[PDB]
This record gives structure tokens, sequence and C-alpha cells, in this order.
């Protein structure tokens, strides 16, 4: 499963130096940005952090812009107006299924894991 | 003698399946394995199209033709294969309002393929399902970032790198842009009355242009050979007669016809060039998931790559 490969210290760097390879590591970035996020039980520091998370990866003018739909890209957007927990999880979403989807595939038959996982 | 090829172009105009086609033919078609691996996409794809109509529905406020799909919609949502899920989506399909919806994709975001695939639901649905080399081909996933893949054709060793056409991944294609021998840039001809998935002020064919004019002129490819597929004549063809061209371009006073307007499109990419004395733009009309016319088109290209290459 992809949800291992996720949840796992390895497994994300290993994952992390493949999407590098590919130019795609904002993708996973991102996704580890929204799940540190979420735990922010204080809503000034959501508030802040929210306009962080969007300025670099979801923004039209962002450094390490994501790749997700304008309808994703302006909800979140809206979701700012008052940063709560989920104001990340539709941008989340497309951007897990994005890896998942696309490159994950590719990763498992790299020989950066293939020979992970034969020392495995 | 080995070649670096760039396959560029707009989100959705076709790169990937070109890649595809090149494990089909010059390679040795897929497995039946392999096509069991993209059990899972075609169905997503399927369900993901599906998905797209009905919440379009209550943007653009369409009614079904009968009610009680209302309670299917709300299944859908909810599931989203297995016998409960597609008695719902086939039953939402053959709904007259759904298909008054289906009709004015234009005006959000469908994959191509939905057509292909909810067309031929009782197949797909069975328990015993095997994709097909056309559903691979049909099959939709979004690239992010550059994915090179190595290929041997019958005079020519490629390298060949496929990138995503998103603004968000445009960044990303300086990387391969260094001792580039060829670009296939790819153009779905289908999009000129669509808007863009990351921007919905942008027409996607006015995109595509602004792309074209600043990889065609660009002064990093004055030794590349600049190649320009139009894409998805086969969905343009079946498109033309229903909407008309004038969406894109307002000038038009020609028939909404599929060669004429064919014709047109090609005119106004290829009068892009700015060095149209020293430049060639080589075009090819091109259906991507049409094997044999994919055969075809590169035999073509190829030889353009040793004729202006030695
Ligand atoms: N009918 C038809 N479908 C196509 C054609 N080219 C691409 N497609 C489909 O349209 C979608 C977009 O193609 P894809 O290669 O993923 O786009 P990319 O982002 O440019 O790489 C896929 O689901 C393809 O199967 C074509 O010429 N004809
Ligand atoms: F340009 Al794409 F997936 F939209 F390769
Ligand atoms: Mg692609």
């Amino acid at each position: 499963s992809f949800d291992l490969l996720l949840s796992s210290k390895n497994g994300v760097a290993a994952f992390h130096a493949f999407l590098k390879t590919e130019f795609s590591e904002e993708n996973l970035e991102f996704w580890l940005a929204c799940e540190e996020f979420k735990k922010i039980r204080s809503a000034t520091k959501l508030a802040s952090r929210a306009h962080q998370i969007f300025e670099e990866f979801i923004c039209s003018e962002a450094p390490k812009e994501v790749n997700i739909d304008h309808e994703t890209r302006e909800l979140t957007r809206m979701n700012l107006q008052t940063a709560t927990a989920t104001c990340f999880d539709a941008a989340q979403g497309k951007t897990r299924t994005l890896m998942e989807k696309d490159s994950y595939p590719r990763f498992l038959k790299s020989p950066a894991y293939r020979d992970l996982a034969a020392q495995a | 003698r080995e070649v670096k090829l760039l396959l560029l172009g707009a989100g959705e105009s076709g790169k990937s399946t070109i890649v595809k086609q090149m494990k089909i033919i010059h390679e040795a078609g897929y497995s039946e394995e392999e096509c069991k691996q993209y059990k899972a996409v075609v169905y997503s794809n399927t369900i993901q199209s599906i998905i797209a109509i009905i919440r379009a529905m209550g943007r653009l406020k369409i009614d079904f033709g009968d009610s009680a799909r209302a309670d299917d919609a709300r299944q859908l949502f909810v599931l989203a294969m297995t016998a409960e899920l597609a008695g719902v989506i086939k039953r939402l399909w053959k709904d007259s309002g759904v298909q008054a919806c289906f009709n004015r994709s234009r005006e959000y975001q469908l994959n191509d393929s939905a057509a292909y695939y909810l067309n031929d639901l009782d197949r797909i649905a069975q328990p015993n399902y095997i994709p097909t080399q056309q559903d691979v081909l049909r099959t939709r996933v979004k690239t992010t970032g550059i994915v090179e893949t190595h290929f041997t054709f019958k005079d020519l060793h490629f390298k060949m790198f496929d990138v995503g056409g998103q603004r968000s991944e445009r960044k990303k294609w300086i990387h391969c842009f260094e001792g580039v021998t060829a670009i296939i840039f790819c153009v779905a001809l289908s999009d000129y009355d669509l808007v863009l998935a990351e921007d919905e002020e942008m027409n996607r064919m006015h995109e595509s242009m602004k792309l074209f004019d600043s990889i065609c002129n660009n002064k990093w490819f004055t030794d590349t050979s600049i190649i320009l597929f139009l894409n998805k004549k086969d969905l343009f063809e079946e498109k033309i007669k229903k909407s008309p061209l004038t969406i894109c371009y307002p000038e038009y006073a020609g028939s909404n016809t599929y060669e004429e307007a064919a014709a047109y499109i090609q005119c106004q990419f290829e009068d892009l060039n700015k060095r149209k004395d020293t430049k060639e733009i080589y075009t090819h009309f091109t259906c991507a998931t049409d094997t044999k016319n994919v055969q075809f088109v590169f035999d073509a290209v190829t030889d353009v790559i040793i004729k202006n290459n030695l």
C-alpha cells in the first residue's frame, strides 16, 4: 500500500529522494506540511501557518507551487478566511492522489527502492 | 547516434499517451498482467468522470429527467468497482438530464475518455474484467514532474523526456532544454471551446498558442526540430459540428466542419513562427490513442530527425 510508505521515516525520505529525481518533490513536502499543520490546536498559529503553507505551495505565484485545479485552489483560499485544522484537506487529497497514481508506481520500479527492498 | 526528444504541451494535450504508444510500438505491446494493473485507473477514471457531470448539474442547475436519480447520485458520491456502484453509474449515465449536462461539458472539466468508459460500463463492470490495450491508452493520470524513458526505434535510439503541461509544472521544463534534438509539441484540437483546469478565465487553445509562441521561437531551440502534433483529431471531428470554433476564434469566417476548421487551427499555431525563412514547423494531425496512426506519424517524424541531423 501507499499509506504504509507515507507512515514510515525511512520510506518518506527514500520516496523524497526519488521525487527529487523527477522534480516533483514539492508534492510530498506540502503533504507533510499539511500533516504538521493539522496537529496545531491554537487558532492563531493555524492562522499564521495557513498563510505560510498557502504562500509556498498553493498560490499562483508560489515557489513550490503544487499542481491542483482552479476550484481546489480558490476553495483553499476561502478556507483561509478562518484557518481551521481541515483548511487544506481538499488540496491535500488532490496532491496525495497525484503522488499515488502517477509517481508512486514508478518509485516501486525504481532502483533506489529496488535495491533497498533487495536489502529488505 | 542517441537522440534527445521532448514531449511538451499544455495539460491533457496527450504527451503521456504518445509515451505509451512507444511502449506498444517499439517494445512489444502491453502484457495481460500489465493490463490488469490499469483496472484501478479505469475504474477511478470512470467514477471521476461521472461525479464530474453530476456536480456540474447542481452548478448549472440542470434537472434529472427522472427524479429518482437524485438517490443514485447521493450513493455515487458516498460510494466513491462493485455491482451496486455499476448499477448506480449506469442508471445515472442513461438519464436524460445527465446527458444534457454531458452535452454541455465545455462549461466544466470532464475527462475526455468519459464517453468511452461510460458507454462500455457492461464490459468494465464485469468481475473477470481485464483492460484492453485501448482501455489502457484511454486512461488518465496527471503527470507531475519530468519522466525520462529510453527507446530504440528501427534506425534511432531515443532519450525521451515526458513533462507535465499545467502551469505549475512549466518551471521544471528547463532541466531538459540542453542539447535538444527534437520537440514534439502536443496540442489538443478538441480544447478550442474549453477553459483551463487551473484557470477558468483562460481558453485552453489560447493557452497552447502562447505556450507554442514561446517554445517555437525560443533561443534554446534554433537547432531543434520543432514538430507540432495537432492531437485528439477524433474528438475534434465529433465536436466541431456541435460547438463552433468562433468560441476560440471570433474572427473565423469559415465553416464549422472538421477539415477546414483543422486547417485553420494549424495556420494559427504556424503563424506564431517568427523566423519562417529559416525554421520549419513540421505539422501532423494525430489521434494519440490510435496506435496505427501514431505509428505512421512517428515514421514521418523519424525521417525528419535523420534528414535534419546528419
Ligand atoms: N480519443 C483520444 N483521446 C486522447 C488523445 N490523446 C490523449 N487522449 C486521452 O486524453 C487524456 C489526456 O492524455 P494524457 O497523455 O494523459 O495528457 P498529458 O497531460 O498531455 O500527458 C488521456 O486519458 C488520453 O487517453 C487522442 O488523440 N484521442
Ligand atoms: F500535461 Al499532463 F498529465 F496534464 F502530462
Ligand atoms: Mg502526462
